[PDB]
């Protein structure tokens, strides 16, 4: 325990920052998809007719 | 004679309401000739898809035969008094109008009458007509004008009667049976939902007369969304671009009308070829927008333009341009009230559309309560931060997508 503390002495703050950063991106990919979606909505959505004279 | 102390010499519009309901108008004037028209406040947003076209059929057929005087018989009379018969539809409202001397006001109102009461549908007739509006929809194709409104109507209102023409679609012109159009004007040309509005020189007791005696045997017993959608059909060979944008605007029952107005007319046609900003006004709903016409490779520089000017308008405003707008829309309204037909178009459409005819002075005042806050607030109301209805009859590559529109229409610096 004691080596793997001297090699990673940043073990707890990684955890704890990876921690922090899922529950982040939790909040934000589903977010930032629905802007997506809401913004690519019009192609998404368009219908197109073809009315040959 | 100042232009408020010169607006009260304006002759009064005098009102009856007959037993049956109709609404008989005059505005007696030393006018030799008049223009007496029947107002009728029905319109393709009163029909539905079986009977998108019946409106503008019976207009069509009108004036091609009554009970008492066939339609060769009718057209004849008209002709020889030396008047003009004239009509018009509207999503809104209909009207005939018979344009004559002031001698002639009593035959012109039985015309009218004999138009309005008992149309003579003859089955012959009707398929000429149908042949007449089958060549008219080909006709109306060349109008880029026309066909982009009617784009735009259609984009803006979606699944509500208000969106379809007024011509209506080129299959319910011809399946439409002359059944159908009887049943249209049993329902719909009854009082009290008629005017019979006249102006110049005709007095109000002998047009009463005239009702009483002719228009006195009338009968006398959808949510509307606006969706900021949009609609481009390409057709890229044409020569020039025609775009028309809009929002949704106060319908006829608003004191905001007067603003949108004032900031209409406020709003370079370098940029561009033609352009226009029009306030159409429904009963609930309305357009307020531009419309212009583009090169092939313009299209955004004009739209780009016309989108900072509302902006413009929404958030700075001056004293000078609110004033100069003001002063054009005052001149604009007395400009056009000048001359018989459009005294006496004013006066029906106002009956059907404010229950009672507005006169110039009320509207002078609501033009002075307007300010350039109050201009600025009210387009903030209706056009900053708002999704637009658009409608390109092409070429159109270079019109910015739907969310480049929508994004022009608020500003980040704001």
């Amino acid at each position: 325990t004691f080596l793997r503390w001297a090699s990673e002495p940043e073990h707890d703050h990684r955890k704890r920052m990876g921690l922090k950063m899922l529950m982040m991106m939790a909040l934000l990919v589903p977010l930032v998809y629905t802007i997506k979606r809401h913004k690519w909505s019009v192609l998404k959505s368009r219908k197109l007719a073809y009315r040959p004279p | 004679a100042t232009f408020a102390q010169a607006l009260q010499f304006v002759p009064e519009t005098q009102v009856s309401l007959l037993d049956n309901g109709l609404r008989v108008a005059s505005e007696q004037s030393s006018q030799p000739t008049c223009t007496v028209g029947v107002w009728i406040d029905v319109g393709s947003r009163f029909e539905t898809e079986k009977n998108n076209g019946a409106g503008y059929f019976l207009e069509h057929l009108a004036f091609k035969g009554t009970k008492n005087r066939p339609g060769s018989a009718l057209e004849k009379e008209v002709e020889s008094m030396g008047a003009h018969l004239n009509a018009y539809s509207t999503r809104e409202h209909t009207a005939y109008y018979i344009k004559a001397l002031s001698k002639d006001l009593p035959k012109a109102v039985e015309l009218l009458g004999d138009i309005v009461q008992n149309c003579s549908l003859e089955d012959s007739q009707i398929e000429k007509e149908r042949d007449v509006i089958l060549r008219e929809m080909q006709e109306n194709d060349a109008s880029m004008r026309d066909v982009v409104f009617n784009y735009l109507h259609a984009t803006a209102f979606q699944g509500t009667p208000l969106a379809q023409a007024v011509e209506g679609p080129s299959e319910n012109v011809r399946k439409l049976s002359r059944a159908d159009l009887t049943e249209y004007l049993s329902t719909h040309y009854k009082a009290p939902r008629m005017v019979l509005a006249a102006a110049g020189g005709v007095e109000h007791q002998q047009l009463l007369d005239l009702a009483q005696k002719h228009l006195g045997g009338i009968p006398w017993t959808t949510p509307c969304r606006f969706t900021g959608s949009e609609i481009r059909h390409r057709d890229d060979a044409l020569p020039f671009a025609h775009v028309a944008i809009a929002v949704e605007g106060p319908g006829w029952a608003s004191p905001d009308n007067v603003a949108l107005q004032v900031a209409n007319a406020i709003i370079a046609n370098k940029l561009c070829q033609s352009f226009q900003t029009f306030s159409i006004c429904y009963a609930e709903t309305g357009l307020l927008g531009a419309h212009f016409v583009c090169d092939r490779m313009k299209i955004d520089d004009m739209m780009f333009v016309l989108q900072g000017q509302w902006m413009r308008l929404c958030t700075s405003a001056t004293e000078s341009e609110v004033a100069r707008g003001k002063n054009i829309l005052r001149n604009a309204l007395v400009s056009h009230l000048d001359g018989t037909t459009p005294v006496c178009e004013d006066i029906g459409r106002s009956l059907l559309t404010y229950g009672r005819r507005i006169p110039l002075a009320e509207w002078e005042s609501r033009i002075a309560e307007v300010d350039a806050s109050v201009v600025r607030e009210i387009c903030s109301k209706y056009i900053y931060d708002q999704c637009p209805a658009v409608a390109g009859y092409g070429p159109i590559e270079q019109l910015p997508d739907y969310n480049r529109i929508r994004s022009g229409m608020f500003w980040l610096r704001f």
